[PDB]
């Protein structure tokens, strides 16, 4: 090994030291993919990146919004994120089936089969206003709503009309049915009712990511 | 890219003195630094070297134990702490930048230099220490080494430097065949182990000076006597 | 007899575990830093401890001499202490991974792992070499080598068991809208069955006349304790990556 | 819609005429005339090098022209130049966006390029007087992710993108000079001809197209696959190319025959192809798959000659040196392997 | 190449019946999950129904449940959609769409504006 | 006029002067046999001149 070869080796070692320093911060950061629609309202919740540090833990959420309507190719880049945040407009019954289809495709994709999904049902105030209005009917778009009953484990807010609770929990169970139909436990769905003036969404994401990683650690240690 | 040296002065036959070289215009932290002196009646002489990141430090036999070389990357400054100065240390000291990776060009830039006045090594031989030329002609100079500079890597660690009168030396050929960036294509380097030749086809003005051959095979770097191209 | 079988099993398993961790970048995790220490301790037992005991049992006397007996006893004590404290460190690492999932990477880093391993080996060296460097000793050494790691592992694994059972029940409730016990029981039961009787009898030898338990029973317990080194690769290297590395190395 | 009916009619007529014209040229098959040549034998390559240092999945790699240096792109937002002979890291280039999808190395070795979900192709100067690597130009104008980029010279680069288009760029001015339109789905790969006068592209429409760089028009269209084409590679002599798709098949197309020559598939292969390449003689076709493995194919006989096993995750990229001396494979396990 | 030809669409009265057929060629029909997609005038493309590779799993949109029946003939490489009790809201151009990749339960981008593996469409008009 | 553009492109593509498949296969085989001598991947190279 000539002197220049040794110097090149030393430069390579310096590069490796820098790489290790970068590896620390890379492992300390959790990446989230933000998915939704035009009317979902995910902007309140061409890549729109944001960073927040709830409880000293760093989170980095991405919103891909500069592509065409076909997403079967570029969505494979996000096979290693901690969680996917799916935002739906709960008050829009016309677009509900499109959201359900997108959720099913995400859940059953070969490369996205291990990613847990945090489900945000965004416009709950609009949902309550539409349900109490009585003009629009859920059974028009979802015929099975007529045979649906409120779950025994439902926890409605005091003062909330039982009709609003039934519609809310039916819409939630629509996604939960897809989530529980496959995946055999490698990944989970965390549904949350949201609002345009909600200030606790970061805490919900923090708790969901904590649960996801704890479940992953339990699974990898043969503790289920 | 600029290298500026400061700290020279007249010291007693013996004493201490610190030389500083301030760097600006390039990534100082990514380059290895060398100190090169030149006695007023002699050619270039390698003094010391500090690697990028200060992991490797080398000294010449004549200064080991008396000189200390250091760098402070925050301020982009190179230091040469000299103690117990002797009568043989009267010279002009250059700080030379050198980057080391596959295909790099070490010794590419030399500083201006600061003048200091006191009150198992490869021998590089350069015959014909004087050559008269005429503009518009072809000239050729040769440099011989005690040991073959081929390393079985395919690389021959032989370097050519040109020092114009009153200026700092500049790199011409690195690794015995590659033309340094910013050098006219008239210059050409060729040769084999222990026998090297530098060819200047159709020499023009500003080509006059002293040409030095240097080896980079084992780190006690040795220069040639200089060719001293004349008119 | 079964002596040679145990020696080859221990040496081969632990050496294979060490080599698989060393040559596979995928297996070079933070948890496997402690697995390397456990495998090194078990390998050194299987190489420099068990065959001396077999030779002494067959001949009735250690052939090395006065220095040989002291060196053998000290090496045995050091290896046992290192193995048990490495098991405790593995338990603590699992506890931190489970109960602090988000901050686990910052809590248990590379330097922390190397420092913990070095501290474990230094403490075991001190415990083993205290009589030669400088009833009370038996009690104190046994309490620092077995009982404290036992208590720490029991607390850690009770916390882990509670968390795991709660999560399993939550998941079962989630999936029914439309194994921690086996793993933890194996991990704790193997260690407790292997080493608990020996240290129980040891404490008995100090506190109260040794007669309470005769000589042959004591040596048989020690041999029952030695079996823990052969079982450790099975318990702590059943991960699919470990099996894949084993399949690659043996077939190549 | 009588007018649209008429236009669909003319297109059906021309597509049945083209199909008939191609049929009147298939006197025999490639497998028919190569049945009398000796089998290539069994090829067994060994992992000679393993390049470690990337912190996440490797998405792309490109060999240098000197067949010693190579550049790799990873999810960690880093570009690394490697010395394959000594495993030394020559440069480490941080990237603004971590969603890179392609990387390229200029044939002169002075520049590297990269791009991805940012819809921008960034050019990096490797030889600066300041001693560091600086971004030299950010080529903007694509509306859709960058999927492939290749240098023609130090001032010309061809890109493929997710807006079903390809572009020819002038790096000095940063402006598109030629736009290649006609694909229906996302263009996933491109391959320059040896003379760089033409290039082929594969898109997410089960079709491949041949383009003229100077004229900027489509010359021929090749439609044999059944799903999206992920990889494309020109034959060494420039008269053919190979494609890999999600149909779990590789296919060979001839330029002057205007039809496919052979299919490389087996009933037990059900995984899509991510990358293809040729040995410098063209006799061997190497293809990477989703099942963590790479297959070596007898290109003239459609026989599997060997495998390249040893990656722990999906093989994302594949390349062969300009002197045909080695093969480099990138994978989602964050490692690169050199095979021989 | 991949070709999908839709036929059987026409003009019917409310409460009438129609049967649509989608003949496929250029790919292994039995390897893919198949879909029916429609586009009402002045509206975006809407998913209607899907049939699995073997036909065991069937899904319907809510607006068509109980009135539409989807089936496939793997031997004949054709897809059907029997439509009963049609109402004026069903007036649209019906497209026979195929999932992009084989052996997958997921189906991406079948309702996109420009999807390659989709037919030209057949017009169904329900009016009195 | 997307249909008109597609029809024009198809008209352009229908003017290609095609050659026989047998000739193309023969030319591919000839290239492969001619350049088989310089192919390290085809013939494993001895370790003496193998850079890896
Ligand atoms: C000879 N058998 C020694 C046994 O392994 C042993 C281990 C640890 C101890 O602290 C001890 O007092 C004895």
């Amino acid at each position: 090994l000539s002197a220049e070869d040794k110097a090149a080796v030393e430069r390579s070692k310096m590069i490796e030291k820098q790489l290790q320093k970068d590896k620390q911060v890379y492992r300390a950061t959790h990446r989230l993919l933000l998915l939704g629609a035009d009317n979902s309202g995910k902007s309140t919740i061409g890549i729109f990146e944001t960073k927040f540090q709830v409880d000293k833990v760093n989170f980095h959420m991405f919103d891909v919004g500069g592509q065409r309507d076909e997403r079967r190719k570029w969505i494979q880049c996000f096979n290693d994120v901690t969680a996917i945040i799916f935002v739906v407009d709960s008050s829009d019954y016309n677009r509900l089936q499109e959201a359900l289809n997108l959720f099913k495709s995400i859940w059953n994709n070969r490369w996205l089969r291990t990613i847990s999904v945090i489900l945000f049902l965004n416009k709950q105030d609009l949902l309550a206003e539409k349900v109490l209005a009585g003009k629009s009917k859920i059974e028009d778009y979802f015929p099975e709503f007529a045979r649906y009953t409120t779950p025994e484990d439902a926890t409605p807010e005091p003062g909330e009309d039982p009709r609003v609770t039934r519609a809310k929990y039916f819409i939630r169970d629509e996604f939960l049915r897809i989530s529980t139909a496959s995946g055999d436990g490698r990944h989970y769905c965390y549904p949350h009712f949201t609002c345009a003036v909600d200030t606790e969404n970061a805490r919900r994401i923090f708790n969901d990511c904590r649960d996801i990683i704890q479940r992953m650690h339990l699974r990898q240690y043969e503790l289920l | 890219v600029q290298l500026v040296e400061s700290g020279g002065g007249l010291v007693q036959p013996g004493g201490s003195r610190k030389l500083s070289c301030s760097a600006s215009g390039f990534a100082f932290s990514s380059f290895g630094m060398h100190w090169v002196r030149q006695a007023p009646e002699k050619g270039l002489e390698w003094v010391a070297y500090i690697s990028s990141g200060s992991g490797t430090i080398y000294y010449a036999d004549t200064v080991k134990g008396r000189f200390t070389i250091s760098r402070d990357d925050p301020k982009n400054t190179l230091f040469l702490q000299m103690t117990s100065l002797r009568s043989e240390d009267t010279a002009m000291y250059y700080c030379v930048r050198s980057i080391y990776y596959y295909g790099s060009s070490p010794f590419d830039f030399w500083g201006q230099g600061t003048t200091l006045t006191v009150s198992a090594d490869i021998v590089m031989t350069q015959a014909t220490s004087s050559v008269p030329v005429t503009p518009g002609e072809s000239v050729s100079i040769s440099c011989r080494s005690s040991k073959s500079l081929l390393h079985s890597n395919g690389n021959t660690y032989l370097y050519w430097f040109l020092q114009r009168p009153g200026q700092s030396p500049q790199l011409l050929i690195y690794r015995m065949s590659n033309l340094a960036s910013g050098v006219p294509d008239r210059f050409s380097g060729s040769g084999s182990g222990t026998a090297f030749t530098l060819t200047i086809s159709r020499l023009e003005a500003e080509d006059v000076g002293v040409y030095y051959c240097m080896q980079h095979l084992e780190y006690p770097l040795t220069f040639g006597a200089g060719t001293k191209l004349e008119l | 007899a079964l002596l040679a079988l145990a020696v080859l099993a221990t040496v081969g398993g632990n050496l294979l575990v060490i080599v698989a961790i060393a040559w596979t970048p995928r297996l070079q995790t933070m948890t496997n830093v402690f697995v390397t220490s456990l495998a090194a301790a078990d390998l050194v037992m299987g190489l420099l401890v068990v065959p001396p005991a077999a030779t002494l049992a067959l001949t009735g006397h250690w052939p090395l001499g006065a220095t040989g007996c002291e060196l053998w006893t000290s090496v045995d004590v050091l290896c046992v202490t290192a193995s048990i404290w490495t098991l405790c460190a593995l338990a603590v690492d699992r506890y931190l991974a489970v109960t602090n999932p988000l901050r686990y990477g910052a809590l248990v880093t590379k330097r922390c792992a190397r420092t913990a391993v070095v501290l474990v080996w230094v403490v075991s060296a001190a415990v083993s070499f205290a009589p030669i460097m400088s009833m009370p000793y038996v009690l104190l050494s046994s309490s620092v080598s077995f009982y404290l790691p036992l208590l720490v592992m029991l607390f850690v694994y009770a916390r882990v068991f509670v968390v795991a059972t709660r999560q399993l029940r939550l998941l079962r409730g989630e999936l029914g809208r439309f194994r921690a016990l086996c793993t933890l029981g194996l991990i704790m039961g193997t260690f407790t069955l292997c080493w608990l009787p020996f240290f129980l009898a040891n404490v008995l030898r100090a506190l109260g006349g040794p007669s309470l338990v005769p000589g042959p029973a004591f040596l048989a317990l020690n041999w029952l304790g030695y079996a823990n080194s052969a079982f450790n690769p099975l318990i702590y290297c059943r991960s699919p990556d470990f099996r894949s590395a084993f399949r690659r190395l043996l077939c190549r | 819609q009588s007018e649209l009916d008429q236009l669909r009619q003319e297109a059906e007529q021309l597509k049945n005429q083209i199909r008939d014209a191609r049929k009147a040229c298939a006197d025999a098959t490639l497998s028919q005339i190569t049945n009398n040549i000796d089998p290539v034998g069994r090829i067994q390559m060994r992992t000679r090098r393993t390049l470690r240092g990337h912190l996440a999945k490797i998405y792309a790699m490109h060999w240098g022209t000197d067949s010693r240096l190579l550049v790799s792109a990873s999810q960690d937002g880093k570009l690394i130049i490697w010395d394959s002979y000594t495993t030394n890291k020559v440069h480490a280039i941080p990237l603004r966006s971590s969603w890179v999808m392609t990387c390229a190395y200029a044939p002169s070795g002075n520049y590297v390029a990269c791009g991805g979900l940012d819809n921008i192709c960034s050019i990096y100067n490797l030889k600066t007087r300041e001693g560091n690597v600086r971004v030299s130009r950010e080529l903007a104008g694509h509306t859709g992710y960058l999927s492939c980029c290749r240098f023609l010279d130090d001032n010309q680069i061809v890109t493929s993108s997710g807006d079903t288009t390809c572009a020819l760029w002038d790096i000095e001015t940063g402006q598109q000079t030629t736009t290649f339109t006609g694909h229906t789905g996302d263009v996933m790969s491109l391959s320059l001809a040896p003379d760089t006068r033409l290039f082929v592209s594969g898109a997410c429409d089960a079709s491949a197209k041949l383009w003229d760089v100077r004229e900027g028009m489509c010359r021929q269209t090749f439609t044999g696959h059944e799903s999206d084409i992920n990889a494309i590679c020109f034959f060494p002599n420039g008269n053919a190319f190979a494609t890999g798709s999600d149909d779990a098949t590789c296919r060979l197309f001839d330029l002057r025959a205007d039809q496919e020559l052979m299919t490389y598939s087996h009933d037990n292969i059900i995984c899509g192809i991510t990358s293809v390449s040729f040995s410098k003689s063209g006799r061997l076709l190497l293809a990477g798959y989703d099942d963590f493995n790479c297959n070596v194919w007898d290109a003239l006989k459609a026989d599997r000659a060997g495998v390249l096993a040893g990656h722990d995750n999906r093989v994302s990229c594949l390349g062969v040196t300009d002197d045909g001396m080695a093969v480099a494979t990138g994978s989602w396990d964050s490692f690169l392997k050199i095979w021989n | 190449q991949v070709q999908l030809q839709e036929s059987g669409g026409g003009l019917v009265q409310p409460g009438g019946s129609l049967r649509l057929s989608c003949a496929a060629s250029g790919f292994t029909f039995s390897n893919y999950k198949m879909n029916w997609v429609r586009q009402a005038p002045g509206k975006g493309l809407e998913w209607v129904s899907d049939i699995s590779q073997s036909g065991a799993s069937i899904s319907y949109t809510g607006s068509v449940k109980g009135r539409f029946t989807i089936s496939r003939d793997n031997a004949k490489n054709t897809l059907y959609l029997q439509m009963n009790s049609l109402k004026p809201e069903d007036t649209a151009v019906y497209y026979c769409a195929r999932c992009p990749a084989p052996f997958t339960r997921d189906c991406f981008d079948v309702t996109s504006t420009t999807y390659a593996y989709r037919g030209q469409g057949t017009q169904v008009t329900v009016s009195s | 006029a997307q249909a008109r553009k597609l029809v024009e492109q198809l008209k352009m593509e229908a003017n290609i002067d095609r050659i026989k498949v047998s000739k193309a296969a023969a030319d591919l085989m000839a290239y492969c046999e001619a350049h088989a001598k310089e192919d390290p991947l085809l013939t494993p190279v001895p370790a003496s001149e193998n850079p890896f």
